[PDB]
């Protein structure tokens, strides 16, 4: 019943995948081995959802995971939480990609697809009834964004009616840690604007923010930063695993988030996000909640939504919550900050409570918002991309991969018209 | 990982693979007998065996017999296979047509040999690193027959090379001029990029940082061990963004004959100095953007940065990563160019240095190498030229060369395609 | 009641021979030395298929063994298996055959055959219902072409209405083990499609896929090849030996799988494939099951079903199964692969099922395929075939034996309809 | 399985012979007295006795007495049958027409005497070994009388014979052309594939890969001994897919006159450079296709092969044999001809080869030999033709032969036979 198969690509998107089945593992209590040992019966009415099933109990997560390089899946399956997947799932080449968008989409990533798909569609058929595909990769590498670009078109054409959402991360705004990447964003962009339903954009930037200013932590950066991308993920989605006054689903969602279909590109949040020292200084309160959902103190995306003007909002709360103050303060929000939602949608927010919360927590909601803020990150990888293939910066290695310089125009041109979409929507009615 | 094959050429090619290798087998822990005490890691560079002795992944050829011979009969002799230490029966006399053309090709077509036998037992390859001087007729005559070789057999993967280019103003010999820019002719067209190094910037750092009056040869070639083990720890080592061998290309090389990155590295300091000193990890990362750390003596402040690869090594906090490297973004001393917005690449792997027995340099818990590519350079290339049209303009020692089977036009071929080097480096310092 | 009679012949017959015999003696319960051991009565109820009986308990299996040097049936008897057949079973020669089919057929083979058949008449005359023979061999070598083809062309004459299935190694596409084997392969093709009811085409090619492919094991490769088909032969059997819901014999495949005389070479399959490592994260259920027959990666054969379409397909399943599961797979197959089928037969899939699994096991089926692409292996081997003939490249070794080149023209030109034959139904009806 | 007889014939047959049959006893441990320590493998080279003394079943002639009085007196000398070593009264001087028409024929008779009562003494019956040399009297021109009388009472049998072809330079007598030739002409119709081997091949893969500089007769004797075990190995011991005899010809032998696969064989390593080595499957096979490691000192690159037999031993995984093979078959240098597109042979044996006691060579746990036959050998006979003509064109040496009752258009004959097996091997080079 609405089961969902996990796809993960990239260096990037194995790490936060390996991170995304130790946090769902926790909340339906199973065992690293696969043995279920939880306490509440509603985590096995679900647990299809996630994991298959072995005779014996070995429950079985149905993750695809693909690079081009073994080095980091062989990290997996070391760690100590790799002995749950399937041997058989894992696809790993043995020529990665170096940061080249061609040589992981044209001459790389295309030897090592069809294998891929042979594991999708297995998982695809086990299923009753399959509701959509998800994807975590990276768009400024090249196997995150050559394959993963090259995955996502492909399972569109053989799947068009299934949802497919995308936890991507994005490009941060002045740092780097590749030279390249607006040439691997913008080309991956211009793929996924076509195949993609929705994408929630992040970077390791904003998301350090949250790090050392909301919280008290500055240790870690990798270890951390995926487990609260593995928890808003996961807050998305609770629904179709546990119960609730006001499901929810990846397509109401959609629905609700993407008023055309080009603009389906989000920011997410998360809350409570507080220090271990300073918790108990504070109220668990649905108000207070609230309030830090709509500040770009706690958005995980580069782009801060007041420079913009929301479209659509989508709150998923969690745990025993009182709907009345769930939907009062929504009500306020609104009011408060009318300038920052546009006219034209005469509401823009959507609820959804479920019953469960997350684990070690009474409280919780994963914000989802459609902000024409957003606008600028594109802008500004467009000004970085120009200005590089002004002189033919790095050229050269592209076209030698098989790809000519009139893509880079039409990803570029594309891209263009994604951001003059997003400003039309600045006016107000009439 | 894959592995990765090295090639060490001429006798500072053999010279410094040897000061490499004493670091792996300490890295990995492998005694110096070949036999590892009573894992994935070191197959990268080490081939495995029925016994517990593991084979070194490299090649060594020098046309002298002599520079060989001590590792053939030194504490590493068990370690090597015997057919890779190849050796040929005469010197090449610092002399580019020697080593080219009359005796490089007498041995090229063994050394082939060893490399297909050894490039054909891995399931996966990713390149090869290859060690040579500019300054010598089998560093840079052999050297350059190996690059075409290569070029062809094995076309479409990645060959780095780390090189002792010539020194500003020192000189161990007296036609660097003519061999250097030969060699540099025709390997611009059959590499990807290559680390820079010159002898004279690693003394200046010797005596400057590590504190040591008297080095030599066997103390710098262990300092260049340590840019070698950062740079291909990635292959070997777990750590988060790791950085394969093929990345370097592609974000250091905006065009393909601009593949130059002088290398630089952090922190040099010296045992008890250490004592009186923090290591954060802004310390190392803004040790590395000053004329007075680097491997090659060129002074960036002159040209202007146009890529830059960091790879951060032991236990870093990559948030104090991105910090530090935001905040040389913007001061205006340093200049990047006007069409590379995003100028730099980071990698980290969980894996301090090691310190070699007896070394001078101390146990740092954290280090950081560069490999920035820089238009500063140009300048060497044109004092190299400069210092290569005053001998030929004479033309005071061709007799050599020609006698060895090389046409005269090949000077002037050499020296005009450096001349067009020069023109491409100007071209992009500036904006269109 | 249904009694069979094993021949083996050449090096390849007697190992897999060796082999099946270790596999039934265990299904049975019978220890090498010939005394029932078993748990179950079923066993014994059936145990007159294969084995005779003397007084003690003694089992005699009735195999005949076959071989033109003495080589390799002394280590069969000398084998820790080899006490269990009656000494007179053995027949072997004293000058082998060096690979060339006339000197197996013609000059040596002719000189030790009428000494079979003193055998197999009182392995024959010793069945209340005899019905029919089995013969392993292989095509590539002399005496499991020359003889094995001589052999079977006898018992053909005098037992024309008893069935008479081969399970016979073909050679690989693209590895050989002797250089004549086009000439072998092509003479004992010609000699077969007239005498045998049904023919099971294997190559070691595809059968070594299975091992690395989807079981990690690489260090055996005749030990454990002929195991595999040691299983998939036993299958086949097992209705006339254990009771079944529907059960099936000989007589009912030929009559499924073989619409026209002509064409009768199938290609068998076996699941489950799974390593001991990961077994434990797999389902054994029917779905899955069916899954694996039908894909080129579980095909025995080095022909790959997608090129060409099936004509008539049987499946043999054991154990205690849901009819219902083995049924509604069936047609999910069918309409999944439409393409795969030929319309000019409604139906394509039978479907037989045993109680008792094979030892170690819960669940089993047995694929036999009849597939257009087989035409494929014909081909090459004529293309082949014709190279070499072209020329005369070996003709002196055959003519020198017995023999003349007419009889190569006539063995090319009557391989040559049988591919045309396989490639008239490529066509849709109408 | 069943019983091969070996005749060694000439100085070189006697001596190669005694190395052959060292391997033998010390593959079955049978002590050098003749007694067994205190099973059915033995049967095909060795006859049975009332008592435990097995007796080799060969036959050993030669018209000197020298060289076989050493074997008669050495600590083999209980091992064979008095009557087996058959020696004459005098040489033949390096003269085809003594040992074939003169001196040869006195003491035919005795050794057929002594082949009949052994090979009636036997139930069943392969064929025959023969060891010789082309460039001798005894090992060419008794020979060939061998084959002839071999060819008649025993009709239809294996004779399958290792000879020492002339080396393409070295050469340890003058006559070498007109006596190899000679036994050619009369041996291509009287014999079923020739083993060939060259001493300066096997003189040049000692120094290359055994790493000794000074070899021996009795050196490369024992390693002669080594493709001759591995060749009968599959008659002796126990082994997956199992290559009789009589199999040789059939895949060897396209035509009745191309009869003449040059032999090779793999790992050659000493016992020290062997610890330095992993090999693998693939390893020890593609060293059988390089014209570094072969008997016979015949590039395979100039011409193209035809048919190739590997018999590979040890414990050995014939999935990778399967893989390994493949590998060879798609590479554009290795080069089979167009009409024979299934061009190998695969053969294996659960018996790792044995290491004579002080021997060089190492104890590997896995082995192969090839019987490739190419057309690249049609160089060497066209060379040995080109010797022969400059030689008989002046009658420089005929008076030897005549004399010896030698008609002088023998020679005549000889060189067009071997015209004509020059014009055969180059239609089969080509396509129809
Ligand atoms: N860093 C470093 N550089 C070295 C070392 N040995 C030699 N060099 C440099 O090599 C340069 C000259 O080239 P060589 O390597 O000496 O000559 P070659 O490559 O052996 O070629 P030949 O002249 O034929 O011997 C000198 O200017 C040195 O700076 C060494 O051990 N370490
Ligand atoms: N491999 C090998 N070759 C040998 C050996 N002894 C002799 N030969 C070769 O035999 C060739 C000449 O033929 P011989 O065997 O010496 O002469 P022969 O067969 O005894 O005939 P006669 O001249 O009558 O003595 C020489 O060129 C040697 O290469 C040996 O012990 N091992
Ligand atoms: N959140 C997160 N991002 C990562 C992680 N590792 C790498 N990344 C991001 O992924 C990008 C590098 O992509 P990568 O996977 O290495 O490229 P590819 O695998 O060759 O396609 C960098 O910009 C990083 O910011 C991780 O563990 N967590
Ligand atoms: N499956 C299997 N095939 C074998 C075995 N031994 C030999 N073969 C095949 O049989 C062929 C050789 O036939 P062989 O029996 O030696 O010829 P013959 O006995 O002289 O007729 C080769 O192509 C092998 O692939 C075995 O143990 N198992
Ligand atoms: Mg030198
Ligand atoms: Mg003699």
């Amino acid at each position: 019943m609405r089961e969902i198969v996990h796809l993960q690509a990239g260096q990037c998107g194995n790490q936060i995948g390996a991170k995304f089945w130790e946090v769902i593992s926790d909340e339906h209590g199973i065992d690293p081995t696969g043995t279920y040992h939880g306490d509440s019966d509603l985590q096995l009415e679900r647990i299809n959802v996630y994991y298959n099933e072995a005779t014996g109990g070995k429950y079985v997560p149905r993750a695809v995971l693909v690079d081009l390089e073994p080095g980091t899946m062989d990290s997996v399956r070391s760690g100590p939480f790799g002995q749950i997947f399937r041997p058989d799932n894992f696809v790993f080449g043995q020529s990665g990609a170096g940061n080249n968008w061609a040589k992981g989409h044209y001459t790389e990533g295309a030897e090592l697809v069809d294998s891929v798909l042979d594991v999708v569609r297995k998982e695809a058929e086990s299923c009753d009834c399959l509701q959509g595909f998800q994807l975590t990769h990276s768009l400024g590498g090249g196997t995150g964004s050559g394959m993963g670009t090259l995955l996502i078109s492909k399972i569109r054409e053989e799947y068009p009616d299934r949802i497919m959402n995308t936890f991507s991360v994005v490009p941060s705004p002045k740092v780097s840690d590749t030279v390249v990447e607006p040439y691997n964003a913008t080309l991956s962009v211009h793929q996924l604007v076509e195949n993609t339903d929705e994408t929630y954009c992040i970077d390791n930037e904003a998301l350090y923010d949250i790090c050392f200013r909301t919280l008290k932590l500055t240790t870690p950066t990798y270890g951390d930063l995926n487990h609260l991308v593995s928890a808003t993920m996961s807050g998305v989605t609770t629904c179709l695993r546990f119960p609730g006054q006001l499901n929810a689903d990846l397509r109401k969602l959609a629905v609700n988030m993407v008023p055309f279909p080009r603009l389906h590109f989000f920011m997410p949040g998360f809350a409570p996000l507080t220090s271990r020292g300073s918790q108990q200084y504070r109220a668990l309160t649905v108000p207070e909640l609230t309030q830090q959902m709509f500040d770009a103190k706690n958005m995980m995306a580069a782009c801060d939504p007041r420079h913009g003007r929301y479209l659509t909002v989508a709150a998923v709360f969690r745990g025993r919550m009182s709907m009345k103050e769930v939907d009062e303060q929504m009500l306020n929000v609104q009011n408060k900050n009318s300038s920052y939602f546009v006219e034209w949608i005469p509401n823009n927010v959507k609820t959804a409570v479920c019953d469960i919360p997350p684990r070690g927590l009474k409280m919780s909601a994963t914000f989802i918002g459609n902000s024409t803020a957003i606008q600028e990150l594109f802008k500004r990888i467009s000004e970085q991309f120009t200005a590089m293939f002004r002189r033919k910066a790095f050229l050269h290695w592209y076209t030698g991969e098989g790809m000519d310089e009139m893509e880079f125009t039409e990803a570029e041109s594309n891209m263009n018209d994604l951001v003059s979409e997003y400003q039309q929507y600045q006016d107000a009615t009439a | 990982m894959r592995e990765c094959i090295s090639i060490h050429i001429g006798q500072a090619g053999v010279q410094m693979g040897n000061a490499c290798w004493e670091l792996y087998c300490l890295e990995h822990g492998i005694q110096q007998d070949g036999i590892i005490p009573d894992d994935s890691s070191f197959g990268t560079f080490f081939s495995e065996t029925g016994s517990g002795k593991h084979v070194p992944r490299a090649v060594f050829v020098d046309l002298e017999q002599t520079v060989i011979g001590e590792i053939r009969t030194g504490h590493y002799r068990s370690l090597f296979h015997p057919e890779q230490l190849i050796t040929g029966k005469e010197d090449a006399a610092n002399n580019y047509a020697r080593g080219h053309y009359t005796i490089g090709k007498e041995i090229v077509d063994s050394v082939l040999d060893r490399v297909r036998k050894m490039a054909d037992q891995c399931s996966g390859l990713q390149g090869f690193l290859i060690f040579h001087s500019f300054g010598g007729g089998t560093g840079s005559g052999f050297t350059s027959l190996l690059m075409e070789r290569l070029s062809v057999d094995y076309g479409k993967k990645s060959k780095l090379e780390f090189s002792v280019y010539p020194a500003p103003q020192i000189s161990t010999a007296v036609v660097e001029p003519y061999n250097s820019i030969l060699t540099t002719h025709t390997t611009l067209e059959h590499s990807d990029c290559a680390f820079m190094v010159d002898n004279e910037a690693i003394y200046d750092i010797c005596n400057r940082n590590l504190d040591i009056e008297r080095p030599t040869y066997t103390n710098l070639n262990r300092l260049i061990g340590q840019i070698v083990s950062s740079i291909t720890a990635s292959l070997r080592f777990d750590g988060a963004l790791n950085v394969d061998l093929t990345e370097f290309q592609t974000n250091l090389v905006p065009y393909p004959r601009i593949h130059f990155p002088l290398v630089t590295y952090s922190p040099i300091i010296s045992a008890e100095k250490a004592y009186h000193e923090q290591l954060s990890v802004p310390e190392i990362t803004n040790a590395c953007f000053e004329y007075s750390n680097q491997m090659v003596k060129c002074d960036p402040r002159r040209g202007k940065y146009m890529a830059c690869c960091l790879l951060y090594r032991g236990d870093v906090v990559p948030k104090d990563v991105n910090a530090a490297i935001a905040a040389i973004k913007t001061r205006r001393s340093i200049q990047f160019v006007d069409w590379c917005p995003t100028g730099f690449k980071v990698g980290i792997n969980y894996q301090p240095p090691t310190v070699v027995p007896g070394g001078d340099l101390a146990k740092v818990q954290r280090a950081v190498c560069m490999l920035s590519n820089t238009t500063a350079i140009a300048e060497a290339w044109a004092r190299l030229d400069h210092k290569f049209d005053l001998m030929y303009s004479k033309r005071a020692f061709v007799h050599w060369y020609v006698g060895e089977g090389m046409e005269e036009g090949e000077f002037s071929e050499a020296r005009e395609d450096m001349a067009a080097l020069e023109k491409d480096y100007e071209e992009v310092g500036t904006e269109s």
